[PDB]
């Protein structure tokens, strides 16, 4: 019945602070304890702290004390987590969770969908788009692979389509890599009939909303 | 500060158990919960109060506790049960906290084996004109979802400038990954060729490119 709605993704520089929210929609927080749990990429769950508004109490893990603050606004049924003095190591998804009662020792039966927080010294930057042209070395069995290299952008995410959405089958957009420079790159491929290469137009549409950049790039032999 | 096995592999229809070991101040003294985290999703409560199921959790999932340990049981394993499983409890120490296990990655090997399809792109002349060079190794349609990638300049291994993604599940339930080799235009032109070597279940597939 109740749903925990969290605020959107955040991107921050080292030394700044982030404040994430979690609204009890179609429900309340009044009778309950609320925890914040984070998960660094590829890592496990880590409890940061929790709040029990009905008892005017908040509890924190020693690892985060002095750095994390958890609060609640009962007029809006909204819990908040503020983490200060951010490091790149604070890059994680942050989950809000409601306990089955007003005790943090009770089980956590309701979870939010998570808020992504990225901490990086990098500045916002749109991508360069390079064509990955079809060739003999990318053609076999009568079909040819061609693509777009979406290079050196920050931050995530980037979306890619082909021919403005008209071309979907055979399209494969790969997850991004993170370079030592702090910038991401990804690639998107589409496999097409080799015989079509001289007559059909292939254009990748790259959208990087964090930098308000859109690129359309024709890919040709 | 709870201990779980980091990974378990099993087949559809098997029974699996995942153990969680703690101490007298957490598991020994408190109720254990188990959380399922399907890839790309938030944790979901599976078991609470040692052995109770929330509404909507199939009875294939069970839990038990004795002493300072707890166990999750899954019978009639399905491909849809592939997930990270976390035990969690309360630690009653004076500086109190919720404590989790490190998680058990449960892999359900439940699809046919599939060798990777590899495509290696050389740098575009557009990128060379920008005074950069990137080799792009795209790896798709493999199962199970693990590969290792190695790069060769001519015949020697190259490890600097390599970036490889984790595997990611495709729509067709096979896996995909990418590897990138960053070079200068001089390095690219000065070698006879470059190679991307993808190893999957001990079998190697290789692609090679060369300056124009």
């Amino acid at each position: 019945q109740v749903q925990l709605v969290q605020s959107g993704a955040e991107v921050k520089k080292p030394g700044s602070s982030v404040k994430v929210s979690c609204k009890a929609s179609g429900g309340t927080f009044s009778s309950y304890a609320i925890s914040w749990v984070r998960q660094a990429p590829g890592q496990g769950l880590e409890w940061m702290g929790g709040i029990i508004p009905i008892f005017g109490t908040a509890n924190y893990a020693q690892k985060f004390q002095g750095r994390v603050t958890i609060t609640a606004d009962e007029s809006t049924s909204t819990a908040y987590m503020e983490l200060s003095s951010l490091r790149s190591e604070d890059t994680a998804v942050y989950y809000c969770a409601r306990h089955m009662g007003y005790q943090l020792r009770e089980t956590m039966d309701v979870w939010g969908k998570g808020t992504t927080v990225t901490v990086s010294s990098a500045s916002t930057k749109g991508p360069s788009v390079f064509p990955l042209a079809p060739s003999s070395k990318s053609t076999s069995g009568g079909t040819a692979a061609l693509g777009c290299l979406v290079k050196d952008y920050f931050p995530e995410p980037v979306t890619v389509s082909w021919n403005s959405g008209a071309l979907t089958s055979g399209v494969h957009t790969f997850p991004a890599v993170l370079q030592s420079s702090g910038l991401y790159s990804l690639s998107s491929v589409v496999t097409v009939p080799s015989s079509s290469l001289g007559t059909q137009t292939y254009i990748c549409n790259v959208n990087h909303k964090p930098s308000n950049t859109k690129v359309d790039k024709r890919v040709e032999p | 500060v709870l201990t779980q096995p980091p990974s378990v592999s099993a087949a559809p229809g098997q029974k699996v158990t995942i153990s969680c070991s703690g101490s007298s101040s957490n598991i020994g003294n408190n109720y254990v919960s188990w959380y399922q985290q399907l890839p790309g999703t938030a944790p979901k409560l599976l078991i609470y109060d040692n052995n109770k199921r929330p509404s909507g959790i199939p009875d294939r999932f069970s839990g038990s506790k004795s002493g300072t340990s707890a166990t999750l049981g899954i019978t009639g394993l399905q491909t849809g049960d592939e997930a990270d499983y976390y035990c969690g409890t309360w630690d009653s120490s004076l500086s109190a906290y919720v404590v989790f296990g490190g998680g058990t990655k449960l892999t359900v090997l439940g699809q046919p084996k599939a060798a990777p399809s590899v495509t290696l792109f050389p740098p575009s002349s557009e990128e060379l004109q920008a005074n950069k060079a990137t080799l792009v190794c795209l790896i798709s349609d493999f199962y199970p979802g693990a590969v290792t990638v190695a790069w060769k300049a001519d015949s020697s291994p190259v490890k600097a400038g390599v970036e490889t993604t984790t595997p990611s599940k495709q729509s067709n339930n096979k896996y995909a990954a990418s590897s990138y080799l960053s070079l200068t235009p001089e390095q690219w032109k000065s070698h006879r060729s470059y190679s991307c070597q993808v190893t999957h279940e001990g079998s190697t597939v290789e692609k090679t490119v060369a300056p124009t």
